[PDB]
């Protein structure tokens, strides 16, 4: 298991 | 090609699930000089994420069977030889892309977001770097990640809503920095709670188009506070 | 590298989800000219069948966008071109595994077991081949295709029951190139619906080695049989 | 784009 970390692509 | 070849070539390439292509294309689009739309920085950025991304988990995967092969020094060798094959590969992906942010696109940014949004990648490509570097490289890495973090933070606290995606999404890595690389859980917590604690207070500041990703990095921040108050 | 180190390669780029490094591992393997293991066979099978299918997948992602996109020139150009990359890469994919097949594994193979898995492959990458191929090149990939599934076939009708995994799969795919391929649905129906009767009907010879694999290919036989027979 | 299902790649022998 790991930590989660952000989307690659985001709403600007 | 021209920047819209280009884009329409990066989108056709994602559809196709061809990741070395899209970051290609999203690639040329950067070294020609100009600045990046919305949508040609998430292009960009998915493209590179899964190139790397496909390392990384292969990373992940050699390093456990490593761990197994008690008892098997030929397995082992093996094991090591192609792990540091795959770490190569993750290098020379990560330094191609810290080279496009470095050169072309934080330069060149015109916007608060825009750059926010580059120094953030900054962060995560020093960071992917740091997972897998060693010795006194290590020790650059995740300076190299730390600072470009920190810079981010200070943009987008200024410029940017408690809401805003890219600020949640920045704070959200820069906890699992802090917690997975530099060893620092109190940071780590206290930037995920934080973080967590200033969205939920402004929530009326949470557009629609935001909402999705929003809410999203939202769980995400809880979800790693949940795994890391076990192993506290 | 010796054979044994290339099969371990192969093993641990499997687990990786590195089909590329499987694939060239198992060439190798394959071009030291000795015989391969029921194992090995699955490996080499596995690397290039992921190796070729995600170009089959991309191949139908990027007709299919050309399909709903405006009928002009500038706005085809890029899929057209993209799509034709595509086709080449699985071209020098397939014929990649028709030189080892033809070269090495058919003519060297001990057991009409192998060498039935082989020429099934042979027609595997022909059809594979004829689904992108045109004018007189298509005519030489479809008739070889047929030629290899019914040699393959008839092997197999004289040395497996119809509950052998093998000879079930291999009837499943000589009947999707019947109808995809050389658009007979007449034909591609009634070798479907004969297969399943056949192992049906022999139902207390399936084994517990072949019980998983032979019911999920009858599974897919019924499958494309309401599929293929919704065209009304 | 549904189309028709072929055999899996690896097979018991």
């Amino acid at each position: 298991v790991t930590s989660s970390s952000c989307p690659a692509d985001l709403t600007q | 090609m021209d920047k819209s070849e280009l884009v329409q070539k990066a989108k056709l390439a994602e559809q196709a699930e061809r990741y070395d292509d899209m970051a290609a294309a999203m690639k040329a689009v950067t070294e020609q000089g100009h600045e990046l739309s919305n949508e040609e920085r998430n292009l960009l950025s998915v493209a590179y994420k899964n190139v790397v991304g496909a390392r990384r988990s292969s990373w992940r995967v050699i390093s456990s069977i490593e761990q197994k092969t008690e008892r098997n020094e030929k397995k082992q060798q093996m094991g090591k030889e192609y792990r540091e094959k795959i770490e190569a590969e993750l290098q020379d992906i990560c330094n191609d892309v810290l080279e496009l942010l470095d050169k072309y696109l934080i330069p060149n940014a015109t916007q608060p977001e825009s750059k926010v949004f580059y120094l953030k990648m900054k962060g995560d490509y020093f960071r992917y770097l740091s997972e897998v570097a060693s010795g006194d490289n290590k020790q650059t890495t995740v300076s190299n990640s730390q600072q470009a973090y920190q810079e981010a933070f200070e943009i987008s606290k200024k410029e940017m809503q408690p809401t805003h995606p890219i600020r949640l999404g920045l704070a959200l890595n820069f906890s699992v920095f802090y917690y997975e690389i530099l060893n620092s859980p109190e940071k780590a917590c206290s930037l995920a709670k934080t973080a967590f604690d200033e969205a939920i207070a402004e929530l009326d500041t949470l557009n629609e188009e935001s909402y999705k990703d929003s809410t999203l990095i939202m769980q995400l921040l809880r979800d790693n506070l949940t795994l890391w108050t076990s192993e506290n």
